[PDB]
């Protein structure tokens, strides 16, 4: 609170002209200490010889063998992250992949990508499996690049019913400046180009996208230590039988950003191709869909107390609404909706995964897009409007929405089902005497192709209400 | 016609579900005439539901037949033709609900109500 | 100056006179610096060149205006 | 590593700005030689 110490008390203490002798005769004699030598991206620009120091410097601090002629160039000591741009393993490469993001000028992609491998291929494994495993698990790691070739081949119509969403195939390459990944997230209701407007595949790095991973501690199974299944399959795609193979030290732990809530019959389903479950902890057997709605809304939530407690209030098309959420509500199902709040990602080796992990991604989808009208409107009291709904999760991806519908002087109920992964069911339940306000199928389709809980309520507030 | 506003100003919102009994009380005459009571609002109201548990009224249910007219409630859950749709669902708490309220014993209307609750059962 | 603390450091961490050459350098940067001629802030400055470039705009006008009405005989 | 850095980025938004001040405060002499001139010879012009 006071700046005495700049010009005022800084030069009287510094314990001219003819009084800089202390380079021979005082010199008798970078982390948290000396800050001048490491704040070299504050004092110089980031060019080629400050990061190549700055990377020498980092390795003969924290400890990683590597070295030079002289400063001006570092290479990266790791399995295949060797690579300079303008063997003890494989040769000196020079792909696009880690030359096109960091072309010029970038600085991101310089000391994550690097070190989240040397974290990742880091185990008691002593010249056994830090180095041997790892490039058999990367040189394994290229079959899925066919397979992402021959499903694109196959899936001649667009990519946007086979990449994203019923099963994978939006894959892209992992290398330098890009991970592996895939299509997590499938909404399709976003703001689009106005099935997005792309001259060939995404690299999953145009706007967001998820993080897959491959690492592992005590899941030595069985795998390949190469790409040998590598034929265009006859429909879609084939398998690639192992066993040449050895317990190699690794997996494809996947980083699950949110604890997105699923039913206990895809864990179970999913518990059989790949060993045990996704997940070896206690089960979070908490509300699924409270907790998911807030996860899910977390993101754009800002400081301010939200407070919402289960309450459901949302705008509407031209006006304010409301709607609940039926939280914590024990159905007659018996048992609560299990909650799966985990982070545990630990798969294993690619076996028979064509589908044991696109059922519970759409399951999830669908969950998240049932809590999406309720993201950041706050806005109770509402008195025009306010179309209650509770979605109530009986069976699993069942949910179910009521609206005061003009035909009778009660609510109007509709099983919400996800047959399909993008065309759910929509039918709905009538009474012995009430009007046609009842959609057909277009209307059914139409709210199953929009997937929005917030467009239902609008279309029944505008189209089927015609009031 | 005032118990149309009513079940559509109960249903609207979540009340405390207590305070329903002095809700009604109010909105109510209080004895003008029994038979437009919750009565039928169960079943008027799970008609349109269809395939739905339609849950916060199942205690409401409860709070009746802790004492309201009995009669009524067994001759519209007798007459409930839920069997040709045979939800599984909501069938199954009305025999729960049924099964408590059979268990003990029926109450006194001093007049052939016994025998029309006899034939309704 | 980055080059200056650079061989400051590099004076003193080596085991020449970077010293004498960073005081000589930034003498010469502030001599330089000085050589401008504005002593006062340039706040001021620039406010009242803003003022004399109204005042000649003004006094340009005011001559081109009574050059310009000369009908009398 | 907070106050050393916010010194020497102090430092040298002072030295930029030092720098545009004295090339705003050239440019200002040069244009108001340039105005005392004309507005010399219209002087000398109008007495």
């Amino acid at each position: 609170l006071s700046k005495m110490s700049s010009l005022l008390e800084r030069l009287h203490a510094k314990f001219w002209s003819e009084t800089i002798k202390l380079v021979r005769q005082v010199m008798e004699k970078q982390h948290l200490v000396s800050c001048l030598e490491t704040l070299q991206k504050a004092l110089k620009v980031t060019s080629l010889p400050a990061m190549t120091d700055r990377l020498e410097s980092i390795a003969r601090q924290n400890g990683l063998g590597s070295h030079l002629s002289a400063s001006g160039t570092e290479c990266y000591i790791t399995s295949d992250m060797f690579y300079v741009e303008v063997h003890h393993g494989e040769n000196p490469v020079s792909c696009p992949e880690l030359v096109q993001q960091l072309r010029e000028k970038n600085f991101d992609e310089f000391s994550k990508h690097l070190k989240g491998l040397v974290n990742l291929y880091n185990l008691p494994g002593d010249n056994k499996l830090k180095t041997k495993m790892y490039l058999a698990l990367q040189s394994l790691e290229q079959d899925l690049s066919k397979m992402a070739i021959m499903y694109w081949k196959a899936t001649n119509a667009g990519p946007l019913d086979k990449i994203l969403h019923g099963s994978v195939g939006y894959l892209t390459p992992r290398s330098g400046g890009h991970l592996m990944n895939l299509k997590y997230y499938v909404s399709p209701s976003d703001l689009l180009d106005d099935i997005i407007l792309h001259e060939n595949n995404v690299s999953r790095s145009l706007g967001m996208n998820a993080s897959v991973t491959i690492e592992g501690t005590s899941a030595v199974y069985k795998l390949p230590i190469a790409p040998l299944i590598m034929g265009s399959h006859p429909v879609d795609n084939k398998w690639t039988p192992s066993f040449n193979s050895v317990d190699l030290p690794a997996c494809f732990f996947l980083k699950f950003p949110q604890p997105i809530p699923v039913s206990r019959a895809f864990v179970q389903k999913l518990q059989n191709c790949t060993g045990i479950p996704l997940f070896e902890t206690q089960p979070t057997y908490a509300p699924l869909y409270e907790l998911i709605t807030q996860f899910e809304l977390s993101k754009d939530p800002d400081p301010i107390p939200l407070n919402h407690n289960m309450r459901f209030y949302a705008a509407l098309p031209g006006q304010q609404h409301c709607y609940f959420l039926n939280k914590d509500a024990p159905l007659p199902d018996g048992r609560s909706l299990q909650g799966t709040l985990v982070s545990k990602i630990t798969f294993q080796h690619p076996g028979r995964v064509p589908l044991i992990l696109n059922l519970i991604r759409h399951q999830v989808a669908y969950n998240t897009l049932i809590g999406s009208c309720v993201k950041r409107t706050i806005l109770k009291e509402d008195s025009p409007g306010l179309l209650q709904f509770e979605v109530c999760p009986l069976s699993e991806s069942r949910f179910s929405v009521s609206f005061q519908h003009p035909v009778n002087d009660s609510l109007v109920c509709v099983v919400m089902d996800v047959q399909d992964s993008t065309h759910v069911s929509c039918k709905l339940y009538k009474g012995l005497s009430d009007a046609l306000i009842c959609t057909d199928d277009f209307i059914a389709k139409v709210v199953q192709r929009c997937m929005s809980i917030p467009v239902t309520m609008r279309a029944i507030r505008r189209k089927a209400e015609t009031i | 016609v005032n118990l149309k506003q009513a079940i559509l100003q109960a249903w609207k919102e979540r009340w405390s579900d207590y305070q329903w009994a002095i809700n009604m009380k109010k909105f109510f005459p209080k004895g003008a005439t029994w038979d437009i009571l919750n009565l039928a609002d169960a079943l008027l109201e799970q008609a349109m539901i269809g395939p739905s548990p339609n849950p916060l009224i199942l205690s409401y249910l409860k709070y009746a037949i802790s004492s309201q007219m009995v009669s009524y409630s067994s001759v519209l859950t007798a007459i409930s033709k839920f069997d040709d749709f045979s939800r599984d669902l909501c069938v199954q708490a009305l025999l729960d609900i049924m099964d408590m309220f059979c268990d003990r014993l029926s109450c006194h209307g001093k007049a052939e109500e016994c025998i029309g609750l006899c034939r309704a059962l | 100056f980055l080059p200056l603390v650079h061989n400051i450091i590099k004076c003193m961490d080596k085991d020449q006179d970077l010293n004498a050459l960073k005081s000589k350098f930034q003498e010469m940067r502030k001599l330089i610096s000085t050589m401008p001629g504005i002593h006062l802030s340039p706040e001021q400055q620039q406010q009242q060149l803003q003022s004399l470039r109204e005042q000649v705009r003004t006094k340009n006008e005011l001559l081109q205006k009574y050059k310009s009405l000369c009908m009398f005989e | 590593e907070n106050q050393v850095l916010e010194l020497l980025i102090h430092r040298d938004g002072e030295f930029q700005e030092l720098m545009k001040l004295a090339l705003n405060q050239g440019k200002i002499h040069h244009e108001m030689q340039v105005l005392e001139k004309e507005v010399e010879k219209r002087d000398s012009d109008i007495q």
